[PDB]
Order: C-alpha cells, then structure tokens, then sequence
C-alpha cells in the first residue's frame, strides 16, 4: 500500500502535502458526503500518486481486485461511523447515501 | 445445509452444457455405396419438410441407383487455417516529402484491418474469431524503388504516448517492441499474439461501448467494441533531418492457428467505410447474376 | 407427436398443435457459467422461476405487402417483470432463451415466415442513398424494445449482407399449410462470460415473410404474428442502483 | 463514494477536525499483461 | 471480543468496535419454509445475495426531548431495491431480518436508548381526547416506510402497554457509556407460513430513548441515529404484475 | 443436475430453524446451594451489562452465603391451561319484550370475546393463541328468575345465511349446530374445536384485509383478520307468537388445551373498544401507584 | 500504524463465487519487464561541427 491522493485538489508548491489526506468534521446528521473518487486504477486522477498506479502504466491490460484502507487521524476522543461504498460500472455517481 | 425438496431437486448452477453434436473425422469425401430398386411403402426419403429448419438427410444412394465409389478426395484444404493463413494486405502508410497527409516523416496508422475488401469479406464470414498472426511490411518508393533507406515501426499499445513528431521522445521505444530495417533489407515479419482482454475478436458488435443517453451526437460509437482496438502502428524515417526520399510501406497480415465462431451471411454490397455495415442504398443490387425470364437460360 | 407440443417453464405452459419440432441453437443448450470461465468474483443471483418464465411482449399484423421485422436479445425484456429489473439492478447478465413465434390461419390462406436468430446483428443505414455521407442508425433503430422495429431493406437485412443465406443461423419457418409456430432455443453466445444486458444486445430475432400473405375475400384478413420469449438459466451480477440505460 | 453514516462526534477539549490518510494496494489475484512504455516521459530537453 | 464485530451479508460489511453481542429473537434463527409447514403449491424464488444484504434506510437526530420512533417490516423495505421489487411482483413473502441500529458519540456525553422488536405492533389512537370517539390511525402511520413514524405517548407505546413491559421483546439498548449499536436477528414470525408483504406487517422496531441525552456546552450537539438491515432467507411465490399497495 | 461451486455449497433452502434454546423438566423452584464466602479477583457474578438484552444470571448462591434448601413447591398451577382453563363472561344477549334492542324474540351475537376486560387482559398477554374450548349458556330473567321457556342456540358460521326473524327459515338448522334447552334446564354446555383458517388466532394484526387505496373510509379495517371471526351466534324462543317472558342469555368461556406464543406489555390503560386497543389520551394514567418522594414510603 | 498491508480478501468483505483463475504471472518479472532494449546513447560525427 501507498498513499492514494484522493484530495487531488491543491497545486501550488505549498500545498502538495495537503493531497496526502482529507478531512472529515462534526456535520448535521443529513447523511452528508465526505469524498469520492473513479476506482480506475491506471486513469488520471487519484490513483497516479501510488506505485500500484505507476506500475500499471507499464501494462496494457490489467486485472483484479484492489483494495484501499482508510486511516483515521483524528484525537482518540473522536468517534464516528462512515460508509464507504463501490459502485460498479453503469451506476452514475449516487445522489445520496 | 439444504432440506426442502424444490432446492435438492433442481439444476440451478448446472454449469455442464449439453450437447447435441459431436465431431466426426473426415478427412475425406464420403464413399458412394451400391444402391438398387426400392419399391416401397412407408420409406419416404426425398420427402422433407423443411420448415424444421434442418437441411435435407437424402443421399444419392436412396434417391438413384449408386454404383461403388471410394472416395478420397481430401477435406484439408478447407480448414479455417488453410483458408485464413495466406497474407493479404490490411494497411498502406504514406510517407511523402511534400504533402497534404504525413510531409512531417512520421506516422500513425490505428490497427484496423477492414480498410480492404477482399480480406474483410473472408473475416466477416465469422462473427467471433481468435488467432496469432504474421505480420509482414514492405517498403519502396512510390515507384517501387529499393532506396537506402533506414526505418523504425513501433507498436504502441493503447494508453501508450503516441509519437508526435520524427524526433519524439517516444521512439526511444523502452518497452513498446520496436523494428529497426531498412528498405534495402527483406521484409521485416514479426509474429504477434491474440492480444484482446476478450476470449475472441469480433468482427460485429451489436451495441455500444458505455452506458448513458445514446443521442444523435454520439451515436457513431455503435458498434465499436474496445476488445478489438489493439493499439497504434507508428513509423518513422530514423533522423533528426526530412528523408531525402518519398515511401510507402505496404501492411501484410497471415493469420495462424485459428479458431472462428457463428458463421454468418457474407457480404453482398459494396463496402464504404471501417466501422460499418453501411451500404449505398440507391445501388442495392443482387446477390449475383440475373436473366430475362425463369424458362431461359 | 412431433406436431403437437407442451412448453412449460416457471408459471407459464404454452400449447401447439401444429408445430414442426424444436431447434435447438448450434446444437446445444443453455448452462449457467462455470467457475472457471467466469471472472467476475461476487456470488451471482439466480433468481431462476421468477425470470425464467414465458413473456407475451407483441404482436404484429401480416399483411399481403409486410417487408418484416427484428426484436434484439435482451432488449425486448429489459423493461418486463422480474427479469427486467434485474437486469437495470445488475452491471451483469447472462441467460438462454426459448423463443416461441405464434402465427394462425386457415387451410385456405397460405404464405411463409423465415424465422432467425442472428447474432451480433449490427444494423447499417444506406448512407445517405449515394453512400457518400458515412450516418448512423438512431438508439431506437438499434434498440427498438418490445416494438421491435421494421425492415427498410430485408433483401440485404439492412445491414448489407443477403437474407438468402440467413438460414445458416438457427431457423424455422413457419408455412401456414404446415404449421402455426416456430420454437428456437438459444444458449448464451458472447466472446464473454458475462455482459451488460442495457448496452449489448447479443442476437436479433428476424421474422421476414419470403412466401407472401394470400387469401381470398372473405377469408379472415387480420392475421396476427406474436412474439413469446423465455429466459432460460437467468444469472446476474454486480448489484447496485437501477439504472434504465 | 465516502458518507456519514451517523457523524463525526468529539467532546469540548478535541479538535473538530481531523484527516483520513488513503493507502492503497491490489489484492492477490491481480495480474498485468502486455508491456507498454507509460505514458510520461520525465524529460525535457536533453539530459545533461 | 465481544466488544467488536463483523456483519458480513450479501455485498455488505459492517464493522463496530462497541457491541454488547447480539440478540438472536426467541432463541431461534432464520429458516426457510419447509414442505410441510407450506400450503401455496407453486415453486417459490429465492433470490439469495441481490435481496438478503444490508440496506441504510434512515437517519434521525437524538435530541434532549425526542420522544421516540417506530418503523414496520417489512414495510420499510417495499420499496427499495431488488427487495422491494420481488415484494411487489409477488404476493406470498416471507424472510427473517438482521437488524443493526447504529448510535455513536463521546465519552461525555450519556444517555440510553431502548432498541426493541415488537410482533403484530397494532398502533391506537387517543379517541378524541375523551375516549368516546373512535377514531383510527389513517394509513401513513400504520404503515409509515422508510421515514419511519415519532411516538406520540411513549409511556403506553401508542397502543395502551406500557413500554416498561417491552423488554419482554427481543431487545438491546444503547447505553452512550458503553457502545454504538443494536444487533437483533429476528425469525420470520406469523400464524401463517407466507404472507404480503404489503398488507401485513409482522413487527415493529421501537427505538425510545430511556435515559435523556445530555451533554456540557461544547460537545457536538448534532447525535444521528442510522437503521440499518438485512432481510434473510427471502422467499417469494404467487407471481404476478407489481402492485404497490 | 448442480455443478457450480457456490450452489453447491450454499445453504439456500435449509427448513430446519436452528434453535439456541431447549426445554427443561421444572416440576418444582429450584433448590438452594450451600454457599460460603468467596474472595476473589476475575470472579464478578454481581456486575451485569444490562444492555445485552437478557437478563441478570446472578444467584443467590454467589451473592451471599445460602443454606441448603430443599424446595419443593410446585409450578403446576402456572401452566397456560391451569391460567385459562377457568371459565369467564365473555358474551351477554339480551331477549326483552318491551325494547329498542331485540324486541322481536331473537338476536344475533357476533363472536368475539373482547367486549369483556377480565378475560381479554388476560388473552392478550399473547399474540398468538390456538386452543379448543367449552362454551357454556346460563338463561334467565333479568331479576335471575327461571322461566318455562324453550330456547334455541344455533351457531351460523360465516357464509351461513343469519336468521332476520323468529321465524326465518334459517332455524331448520339442517346442517349449522343448534342446541334447544330449557331455562328450567342446567346450563347449556358444549366443546368447540380451534375453528380459524390459520395455525392459531391472533389477538392483535398490524395490517389490513385486502388489498387497494386505504383512504380514510376504510381505516376502520386496519387491524381486521378474518382468520378471528368465527362466524355468528344466534339465539331465539321457539315460538310463532311472542315470548311471556323477558329474557338474558350470558356466555362463559373455558378454553382447553391451550398454546401461546410471543408474550407481550400488559394493558395498563381501560379497553374503549373492541376492535382496537384506542385508549383515552386525556386520561393516560401511571401503570400503578405514585408517591410523593423518592426518598419516601 | 504497523507498517504492514492489509490482510483483508474479497472472500471475508462480500459474499463470493468461486473463480478459478489462470491469468499468468510471467509477463511481469524483472526480465519480462527490463528485457526489451531502449536507447542510452547516441553519439554524432559530424563532418562540419
Ligand atoms: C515492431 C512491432 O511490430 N508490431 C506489429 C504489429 C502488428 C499487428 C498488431 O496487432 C494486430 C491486430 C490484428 C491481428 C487484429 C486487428 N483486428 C481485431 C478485430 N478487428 C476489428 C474488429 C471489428 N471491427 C474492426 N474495424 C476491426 C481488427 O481490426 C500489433 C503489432
Ligand atoms: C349450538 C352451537 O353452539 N355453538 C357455540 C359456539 C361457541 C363459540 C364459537 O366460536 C368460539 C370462538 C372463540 C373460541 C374464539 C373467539 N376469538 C378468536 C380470536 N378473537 C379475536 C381476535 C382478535 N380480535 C378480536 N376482537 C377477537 C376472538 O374473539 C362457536 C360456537
Ligand atoms: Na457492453
Ligand atoms: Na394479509
């Protein structure tokens, strides 16, 4: 495992080792979301930031299952519940939770 | 555990499909057997009926009086090898120095072989084909001059940075196999494998790529199957300076160790473009040959 | 007893009195995918009784000047019943099909009905008449639904190619001296496991008459053709939201 | 797609906001074929 | 280890690092109909992993004063995904639930809800005040769905028992101190074997808090609730066209 | 046929309902233990986690030091027939002579016992009950005076035509079981047997009868099940002309060889009606008794 | 926080089919991946320069 840039976002020089985590915060209980992100592995976006991304630009064709493991960082007096879904091919960017 | 007995009885997940037929060697013509006069009843072999769907089961031997014949005329020349693996041309590259197309001594050229029709026509014969090929590539000038010449082909896989330029940084080529020959050499010939993510190449796809409205404006990707883009096919003259001669290089495929699926209708109109079936519909014309009336010949 | 005929499957029975046997598809029937030329790892669903059953999607009317009709696999289905929801749940899919075509009429009318199944059936435009302008044939012409759509060409299927050498696919005819129906059984054909049931349609259903409609007047003139399909060994999967298209 | 399932919940004293760090990886099953060159080409000019 | 677990079912996984074990009602697990408990003769269809999985219905907000919720099964469900669309297009259905109510915040705050399973929860209305009116509960509260419906007397739980009594039901509670969640599996319970799954709802889930949430200025004020369940061994017969109500 | 993996080893269709708990032969309360005192780290019998959801497992045993006790008190009379094999009121028809109700010799009683609340808080401790049943039938004036006068029960089950008169033709009785008895008679007395359509009647049904639109017209058929109405109960004096005598019909019930499943919160707030558990909201009173203090008897 | 990856399998997050699966390994070992020659060098002889 390395660290998949799902905070994509920031450019400037200053910046960059914000890319390496995103954050989450008290809400108001609607269900919210907190990030998404494609799940294609060697396509622009997130995944270039990791080996596995980089190794597959080496490749044509690819095949199996992947898995991302998400760190929480926050205080050990912070608790929460989040779900985390996959949605395969044909499912447009879900609208709510 | 399983108990009610609707579950234990039933053939859901039977993955073992039955088959009806089972192939035979032939490896020649049937033989002729010795047949007489059958006057009977009940035994009705030229009688069929075709709406079944299956073809005709008489045979010369109940239809006239046969004679002994021991066949052995061969069956070999009809394998799908021996119809398939004979190279035709597939693709033709223009390499000119002063020009509309590519004056720039470089080119890219997608793999695709229905640009020519008398190979396209034997493809399409099958719905779902797969095979290794040889690919052969010869050069000259537009007169079909040898010049001393030295080129570089490259195969770029999809997702691989296609050459922009004669002195593109890709041509350094460290993973696409590239071929270094010049015009002076025989044909270079390689040997390339059934590269598609697909268990098969199809040479008709009845749908479209990806999900969404399917709106006037897109609907040209009808049709197109990605299993069957293998990639991009670049030359170049090897120099940082124009070639000092026009080129063309000429494409050569023979496919080898075939295997082919659902045999279909062959083409009966004009071909027009890559990507269709389309055909000029204000010049439908018959399958073949036609005659002024049904009693003449 | 070989022209009278009971198809029964899920809460469906259908009955023939004239048919003219069953053809069974390159000679062999459906199965659900083995474990080793399937890729896809979740669990499949098999809903089987409740999607593996006969649908009565349309009827056509046979006219003495009709050129013919398609239908494409599984786009007929996928707005019916339980299959049809499954199959806008479900990324993938794959099934059979028993395709039963209904035509009656008397002993006095007459005329014959090539009925085929041809898969990967791509459909062509004519280019504009002069062939010049490369167009291309509009969603409903491609994915007609339980409609089905008409022919504008049947002598080259729209789609370039010679209706005459159609009967190298699996066929029936239906010849009204004969019989009233056509039976085909299909197994799943694709160069994959699995596929989408929205964006491919794996085979199309041609019913062409090549023998014209005739009768006399005051013979019953309206003579319907309707199209029943089942799904035969039905599995799906990747689950997620409906989606129709 | 990440969600709140319920909410990120913290008592006075803590800090209302934290971070999630991402790793990824593949699993065994995975496998590449057909070797291509990657689509970067870290260079400019010549290297010197 | 007892403290943390793993709910795997169908294409869904939940995690909790704060469990109290899990309630399995009336001692007895899920099962499907066996041949001699059945009446309805025709084969049923059991979908498996498109329909038993876990589906996120609803979230509510605790507050200092919220008086409690109730939700119906399998109500709650007939209209979401490949579930809801076989108990629509069937008339029989019958399957079990795993029911996992999530509640989590810090270790300051307090508070204790009551998370309870209730069968054949008939709901009763004040009768205008003075008891000499009968007036009913209209259909939006008998059968409230996803959003489910707020207790209006708690104490006698809408229905004249008193919900001092309801631990008598499969239950667990969610005491703040000590974890974040409810795990109760629920057998298919009825006096018949199938039933509809729209006409009938075989229990309710009461979610009451006992002990008033509480909190110093400061903390986040803002404690969701989520429902959160999986239906098991689902079994459908008597298929015919959806039909919603 | 089955080959596929995972149907194979799937437990799709398993009838036998796995049951975490069994039944024990408890004829007597349990004995007490010789205990003595206990010091230890690890062992805490004393502290629960209540949040489970069962029920305290501490015993007297191991909260303080216990004699022997050999106890033999029985738990026979706790048993479901030994707390409802006692037979109560659930039905009274009134037969006047003079009146706005039955003034015409006849009545009909539609069964359902919840219109008494002695015997319904009891039933309803229940949601499931299936059991066979005696009905008796004690007839008099309203001063409790016996009378010379004939009577006739007949029980006309749903689909059975209800007599409309002293005199209908109903009354033949050729098939529906009629009892004809005496006031100067003892007290009529017969066994009915668990007459619903399903395994058990249900004293409580959160649904609705029949399928549609339920629109505020028909919300007075949430919580209907026919599966509990049993039909109708009519009675009469056997007679053309009009009875002499002004009479009372009250109905008593013991039910025999009962079966209860899923106990449920007792009513603890006065029955209004019978056919729903509606509870007047200006007078919800406390469970039982209040104080004035917490820190006070 | 251990430096290690994760253990978990599609076998234990969702319910699964069995696949056997024969996709080859080969085309991804060190002389698979280097072993396809690339250009290090060029060097000029120019005759004015
Ligand atoms: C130095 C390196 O030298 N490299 C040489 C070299 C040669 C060939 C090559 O790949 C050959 C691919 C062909 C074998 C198959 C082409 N195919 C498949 C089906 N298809 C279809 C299907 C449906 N519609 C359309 N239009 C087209 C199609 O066109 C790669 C590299
Ligand atoms: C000469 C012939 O003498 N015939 C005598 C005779 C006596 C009794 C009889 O049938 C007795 C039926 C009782 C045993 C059960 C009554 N039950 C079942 C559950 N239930 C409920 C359930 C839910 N809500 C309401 N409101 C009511 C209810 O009231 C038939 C015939
Ligand atoms: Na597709
Ligand atoms: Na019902």
């Amino acid at each position: 495992e390395t660290i998949l840039e799902v905070n994509n976002v920031p450019t400037n020089a200053t910046s960059l080792m914000e890319r390496l985590r995103f954050p989450v915060s008290a809400q108001a209980g609607k269900g919210e979301l907190c990030a998404v992100f494609r799940a294609d592995p060697g396509r622009n976006g997130p995944w270039q930031s990791t080996l596995l991304g980089q190794l597959c630009g080496y490749y044509t064709q690819w095949s199996g299952s992947l898995e991302v493991t998400f760190m929480f960082t926050g205080s050990f007096m912070a608790t929460g519940k989040m779900l985390i879904a996959y949605t395969p091919p044909g499912g447009p960017l879900p609208k709510d939770r | 555990g399983d108990r009610v007995a609707d579950v234990i009885e039933s053939s859901i997940g039977d993955s073992v499909s039955r088959a009806l037929t089972h192939a035979l060697p032939a490896p020649t013509g049937q033989n002729t057997q010795v047949s007489s006069h059958r006057l009977d009843t009940g035994k009705v072999p030229a009688l069929q009926a075709a709406e079944i769907g299956a073809s005709s089961n008489a045979s010369d031997e109940s239809m006239i009086e046969t004679r002994c014949v021991l066949n052995s005329h061969s069956t070999a020349e009809t394998t799908l090898d021996s119809f398939f693996s004979r190279a035709g041309l597939v693709g033709e590259i223009d390499l000119p120095l002063e020009g509309t197309t590519n004056p720039n001594g470089y080119a890219n050229w997608d793999i695709d072989i229905t640009g020519y029709a008398q190979m396209r026509r034997k493809v399409e014969l099958f719905t779902y084909m797969r095979f290794d090929a040889e690919f052969t590539f010869v050069a000259c000038t537009p007169t079909g001059e040898v010049v001393p010449q030295l080129l570089q082909y490259m195969f770029v896989p999809p997702g691989a940075p296609k050459p922009d330029s004669r002195e593109s940084l890709a041509w350094q080529t460290a993973t696409n196999p590239s071929v270094f020959v010049k015009l002076s050499d025989p044909p270079a010939q390689v040997s390339v494998p059934f590269m598609s993510p697909a268990s098969a190449y199809q040479w008709f796809y009845d749908g479209y790529p990806t999900f969404g409205e399917h709106k006037q404006e897109k609907d040209l990707e009808y049709g197109a199957c990605p299993n069957n883009m293998m990639g991009t096919f670049s030359v170049r003259t090897v120099g940082t300076s124009k070639s000092k001669y026009p080129l063309v290089v000429r494409i050569y495929m023979r496919m080898k160790h075939v295997r082919a699926w659902i045999p279909r209708p062959m083409r009966n109109q004009n071909y027009l473009f890559k990507a269709n079936p389309n055909y000029a519909g204000n010049s439908i014309k018959p399958t073949g040959a036609s005659r002024t009336a049904i009693t003449t010949l | 007893s070989d022209r009278v005929a009971q198809l029964t499957i899920g809460n469906s029975t259908i009955t023939t009195q004239e048919a003219a046997n069953i053809i069974v598809g390159y000679g062999e029937w459906p199965s659900y995918c083995s474990d080793s030329d399937a890729t896809a790892v979740d669990k499949p669903t098999r809903p089987d009784v409740s999607v593996n059953r006969f649908y009565t999607l349309d009827t056509k009317l046979w006219e003495k000047s009709s050129k013919g009709w398609y239908w494409k696999f599984p786009d007929v289905l996928t707005e019916t019943g339980v299959f049809g929801q499954n199959a806008q749940f479900h990324y993938l899919y794959r099934s059979g099909f028993c395709i039963h075509v209904q035509c009656n009429a008397s002993k006095f009318h007459q005329g014959a009905l090539l009925v085929a199944v041809l898969p990967e059936y791509v459909i062509g435009t004519v280019a504009g008449g002069t062939g010049t302008e490369d167009t291309h044939p509009p969603y409903k012409q491609t994915q007609p639904g339980a409609d089905g759509f008409e022919l504008q060409h049947p002598y080259v299927l729209d789609a370039g190619i010679p209706i005459s050498q159609l009967t190298v696919c699996p066929h029936q005819w239906i010849n009204l001296r004969t019989n009233n129906c056509a039976t085909i059984i299909v197994p799943y054909i694709n160069a994959l496991p699995f596929d989408s049931a929205l964006n491919h349609c794996n085979f199309g259903l041609l019913v062409v008459p090549i023998s014209p409609l005739d009768y006399d007047q005051g013979a019953t003139p309206v003579i319907p053709i309707t199209i029943t399909l089942a799904p035969m060994c039905s599995e799906f999967a990747g689950l997620r939201q409906a989606v129709t298209q | 797609s990440i969600w709140y399932q319920t909410n990120y919940v913290v008592p006075i004293g803590a800090p209302n906001t934290a971070y999630i760090i991402a790793l990824a990886a593949a699993q065994k099953n995975f496998t590449m074929k057909l070797c291509k060159d990657a689509s970067d080409i870290l260079q400019t000019g010549t290297i010197q």
